[PDB]
């Protein structure tokens, strides 16, 4: 009778800490010992302890970056420039395995980026007609 | 995870902040990229506040 | 009796938690034991992708390679111009492990700092080389259309299955972008501007 | 309801509440709009009295 | 070890600290040279924090 | 023996105070001629601090 | 025979006391015609101490 | 069986003796008696003690160096020319039984070889394109 008693605990153990939750806004990537099984939407879920790991990332919500530089104009000249990134995460598994530490890889491409453009127009152009 | 207050401040004269929730000594500070990390008070500071509405950083006070 | 049984399946369950191997999907590693794992599998060392395997306990050591792209950045440097006006550049380089195998066996060690140093220098000499045939101007105004990306293809193919050994391709390493985030002038230069 | 400490700022600076009752840490706001909710101050405000009643706020204690 | 408290100023005025973990009454501070003691607070002093900071000097605190 | 305040705080600014020990409410003290006696604040004063540490005054803080 | 906080700075702004025994809240006050008194404080108030020292007032604290 | 005894424990020191670690960047030299005859990768190895000698040499780390002076050039002009050096090593065998103290050699070299070239240029040169 006690091993049955000790089946029964450790399948209750197992079912309890197997529960999780996942907040609304964010989205879940599950890995069954590291194959990425699959893609978890948001509530109350179930998941094997001890095996597979779930990693939840935020996809609801919208991120900003400021980027700003002292940059060289094309007539030989420095100008002081600010920008604003707004960006959302898709297909999160893109977002978790592509590039270590996106937000930063996407910091130095808009600074990257900015300098191009900037490198073409000279300053007066900026400083009057520069947003659009 | 645990980041230290110095830190913490000189993200948000650098306006990397966008909320941060205060429930007793520890902080709860969120990212302009939307990452999430605590930190604690070493000791009450007075400019704390005042240096957090100054930045434009969103504050929530808890029950 | 019960105990012998219960002992007996609680060193069969540690043995097995010693034993546990677990790849996580980002990163592929491969054993380390002290004397063999180099050379396993006759010239081509294991791969051992990402899932459950089975270790010796004691013989061997963890160890994990990294397989997504990296970013290398270099703060500061300083070049000189075809009109000979110093230049100083400050950029970054994202680099994404090619073959496992000769990434490591090429590599002095497991960790990437070899690799970030040896890519370093021969981006740093193939870009030094290409810019001083440019100006300033030149530079400043259209330098991804005519440095970073001939850079990054020289730096690709080795130029000045056919491997160079003088090519990234000989290392395990490949470069898929190679950008210019800052440029600044010297400080004599920058006051009189 | 629950309304954060700084929109709260933001609310009476702008002209927009007409009596606070203020218990301890929590604070029930009246806006001059007939709209009530609650606020909790995150750590010790000395500046906020003095912005509640430069701005003609009512101010009420409790016991 | 003990240090003075005067000794912690006149030490962090010079710039040779690094890291001070801040835990309620106590300090423990990490010198530049690899070097751990352990300091106390005559009383709150305001000014600690804010000169801790201006000097580049690393805070963390503790729950 | 107990040393009034006012008197302390003279003394102080006479620079003849060597070792101060306070403990919350106590203060030991001990003077440049190793004459040791205890005082008291009377109301919490950073001032206190301020010209102890301005006066090059040894601060000592305890468990 | 208690005395009233007011009259008590009023009293003092006029040179006219010299010991103050401060006990936490209540102060025992001799003045310069050797008539002692209690007052109370009503609140926490930083000026005391600095109206008291200015003016020449000794000041004694309590176990 | 006393000497049986002691035959047992010297054979068992001598095992626990034999072995010897060695770091990953490292690469060990093991010479028989006098003679080198194995050169050992960086993994855990047992030699005979008082038979084998073995030698560890770093080799993935790379050393640096700096050769600073006072110099003459073509024009008979003074500059000051600061370089800095980085090698490694490779061929264990020839960096312990070539040169006493390759690491001095090869910066007296490196001073000989670049007051050999400073003195070939005039002065201007080499403030304006010394770089390259």
């Amino acid at each position: 009778r006690v091993v049955t008693i000790a089946a029964a605990a450790i399948v209750i153990i197992w079912a309890a800490s197997g529960f999780y939750t996942i907040k609304e806004a964010e989205r879940g990537v599950v890995t069954r010992f590291g194959k990425f099984s699959h893609l978890v939407e948001p509530g109350l879920n179930w998941k094997p302890t001890f095996i597979d790991e779930v990693k939840p990332v935020n996809v609801e919500a919208v991120r900003e970056l400021a980027a700003s530089g002292v940059m060289l104009t094309s007539d030989e000249n420095v100008v002081r420039v600010e920008m604003n990134v707004q960006y959302r995460v898709t297909n999160p598994e893109k977002y978790l395995y592509s590039v270590t530490s996106p937000d930063d890889s996407l910091r130095q491409a808009t600074d990257s980026a900015l300098r191009g453009v900037i490198g073409k127009y000279t300053m007066d152009r900026i400083l009057t007609e520069g947003r659009t | 995870r645990k980041v230290d207050y110095s830190t913490f401040l000189q993200e948000v004269n650098n306006d990397q902040v966008r909320e941060a929730r205060i429930n007793g000594r520890e902080i709860n500070v969120t990212k302009k990229d939307s990452n999430r990390y605590t930190t604690y008070i070493p000791v009450q500071d007075p400019k704390l506040l005042d240096n957090l509405l100054t930045k434009n950083v969103k504050v929530v006070g808890e029950p | 009796m019960r105990k012998s049984v219960i002992a007996i399946i609680i060193i069969v369950l540690v043995v097995l938690y010693m034993s546990v191997f677990v790849v996580k999907e980002g990163e592929r590693g491969i054993t380390l034991r002290f004397g063999k794992v180099l050379r396993d599998d006759d010239n081509k060392p294991l791969v051992y992708e990402p899932g459950l395997h089975f270790k010796i306990p004691f013989i061997e050591t963890v160890k994990m390679l990294d397989a997504r792209i990296q970013t290398m950045d270099n703060q500061a440097d300083r070049f000189v111009t075809k009109e000979k006006k110093d230049l100083i550049v400050d950029s970054y380089i994202k680099w994404r492990i090619s073959d496992f195998s000769r990434y490591y066996l090429a590599t002095g060690g497991g960790d990437i700092s070899q690799a970030e140093v040896l890519l370093k220098r021969k981006f740093s000499d193939r870009l030094r080389s290409e810019i001083g045939r440019l100006d300033v101007k030149d530079i400043v105004t259209d330098s991804r259309g005519r440095l970073t990306l001939e850079v990054r293809d020289a730096l690709n193919s080795g130029s000045a299955p056919v491997i160079n050994p003088n090519s990234m391709a000989a290392l395990g390493i490949e470069v898929v972008d190679v950008r210019i985030k800052q440029i600044n002038l010297p400080t004599e230069v920058s006051e009189a501007i």
